[PDB]
């Protein structure tokens, strides 16, 4: 209905699910996938 | 003593459930 729309327009997120998962910070995972790679290397 | 106490150790993994932030017009 008009209403749906009507609020779902005007309102905002900022607080989602996903970006919950995702870190504040910058954690990248290069460090995090070259142990992977290490632990790996020692298979 | 002999052995240890026993458990079921497992490295469990929770997860945040939907937040739903009171909106913002």
């Amino acid at each position: 209905v008009d209403v749906t729309r009507d609020i779902v327009s005007r309102e905002r997120v900022w607080r989602t699910r996903t970006t919950i998962l995702q870190s504040t910070g910058k954690n990248f995972s290069k460090n995090i996938f070259a142990i992977l790679q290490s632990v790996k290397a020692r298979e | 003593e002999r052995s240890g106490v026993v458990c079921r150790v497992k490295y469990c993994n929770s997860l945040p459930d939907i937040p739903f932030d009171p909106k913002f017009i």
